[PDB]
């Protein structure tokens, strides 16, 4: 699993 | 163009509650949607995601030098994991230019391998670009930018007419200091700065082996869903000495893996004109 | 009279002055047990073809140091310890506070120095050299970084650098300049005949922005054109020695030798 | 062949 290669992302 | 009932258009990529912006976004907000450059990039990235022996070597890089190589620097080496934006005409329809404007001079900061700097460099006659991983720098060069320390733009004795942002301020130690340097380095009758930021702001600075480090510097960028962290921006840009002239809701696209076909993040896109 | 290819040195051909500074070194145990352990890994045939395969695979995206980074291969050997020590005219015990090492690599070599100090600063514009450093936990400075912290150093190290970096003038402008004055000694490698270019990606390589005129015919002549460029930049030789500057090898040979010219320098 | 971590080297 790669993901976006801008990082995961929190929530709000 | 949208409508409630159109499928597969993706509309919460684009769709706001304008409501809930400050009135004076309100009256700034460009509505993007889902066209046909977007679709190019979607339809790549299924493609190369079919490529199952490209995406298991891939696969095996990552995870045998994951531990001495930031996940950046791995895509850089391997060319994978590229992304978008927006593409030419949203960027044309954000800035207000016609197809064939060009200006002089492009700086592209944080610019990456450079595939979103592509969109927008057939308006410039030089672009610059700055970047901290390695095997980035090299795909910026072969695609003939000039990439400028992080601590030379600043310095080269000449103003750039357009200074692009993108998806930095979130993953840099000094985004405010940042934000200062562009401010004073754009040329000031004309210039104007293109900035994205994926909401929920949430910022770290990228190190080897996936790791991370909180950032030096602190963004009051605050709210309790995408349209209340726009409206605290305009605060931000402010101190730096930015209005928002135009901004846009975009979904930051990545190609994909072996898992998923391509992967989405929620990008806010501005673009500043100095006050 | 020491005879070895690799240290033996013609002193009649070495200037007036070079005569009184020359310090004489020989294979010792630190130096074969180094080559020992090269022949060593040398003879690891799945490990030295998975280290081509790789340099091959990334041989296009990256610079080669950064590919040795990567690996951790290609290591190197400048001196052992009794060497550094018999150079710097050093006990064993001896000590003092701050060590920088420019152009640092994966630090294999920093580390025959590093008992001597308390604090060891390195530069290296190698990403995954930066991270080798960093697992030795040395403290990185940025390139431009190191000459403006405010403090100064107490050795500073500059081994093979001056032929691989942009600006050697300037570089050893910068070393005068934060080097603790009353007893800061440099340590400085070159390896000639002198052949300098700027490492680039891919087996690329640029031309060095600032020019050192080092020339001669042979290892004792380019070393008498060195006195004037040291001083130039503020420098005389305190002691000098010829060492082999040995690299762990592959699967064609079990080690690689260039020939260093090795100083101590005090600032005039 | 990988060579010496320096480099290639010329002659005098
Ligand atoms: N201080 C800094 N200067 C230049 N690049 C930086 C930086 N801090 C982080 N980066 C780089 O910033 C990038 C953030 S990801 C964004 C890439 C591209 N602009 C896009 O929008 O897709 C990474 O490539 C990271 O290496
Ligand atoms: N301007 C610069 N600042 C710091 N490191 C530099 C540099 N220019 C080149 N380098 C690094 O200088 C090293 C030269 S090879 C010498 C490495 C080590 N000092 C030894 O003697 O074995 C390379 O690792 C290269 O990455």
């Amino acid at each position: 699993h790669q993901g976006h290669s801008h990082g995961h992302q929190g929530g709000y | 163009h949208m409508a409630a009932g159109g499928r597969k258009e993706n509309h919460q990529w684009y769709v706001c509650n304008r409501e809930k912006l400050c009135e004076s976004l309100q009256a700034v907000f460009v509505q993007s949607y889902l066209d046909q450059g977007t679709q190019i990039f979607l339809n790549n990235s299924i493609e190369k995601s079919g490529w199952a022996a490209i995406q298991a070597y891939h696969s095996a890089v990552s995870s045998a030098f994951s531990l001495a190589m930031s996940r950046t620097s791995i895509n850089g080496l391997l060319g994978r994991g590229s992304m978008f934006v927006f593409s030419p005409d949203q960027f044309q329809r954000l800035l207000k230019i016609n197809p064939d404007w060009k200006t002089h001079r492009l700086l592209d900061l944080g610019a990456g391998d450079g595939e979103v700097t592509k969109i927008m460099s057939p308006h410039f006659e030089e672009i610059y670009a700055t970047e901290l991983s390695e095997t980035m720098i090299w795909q910026l060069q072969k695609k003939k930018y000039r990439v400028l320390g992080i601590n030379e733009w600043q310095n080269t004795g000449f103003q750039y007419d357009v200074i692009s942002c993108l998806n930095l301020l979130d993953r840099c130690d000094q985004p405010l200091t940042l934000l200062k340097d562009i401010r004073s380095v754009l040329e000031p009758t004309r210039g104007r700065v293109i900035l994205a930021l994926v909401l929920p702001f949430h910022p770290y600075v990228e190190n080897v082996g996936g790791k991370w480090e909180k950032p030096s510097e602190i963004l009051e960028i605050k709210g309790q869903n995408w349209e209340e962290q726009v409206n605290s921006l305009p605060e931000v840009f402010r101190k730096a000495g930015f209005v928002i002239e135009a901004f846009t809701r975009l979904p930051y696209l990545c190609e994909g893996d072996m898992y998923n076909d391509y992967y989405v993040l929620d990008d806010a896109v501005f673009v500043l004109k100095p006050v």
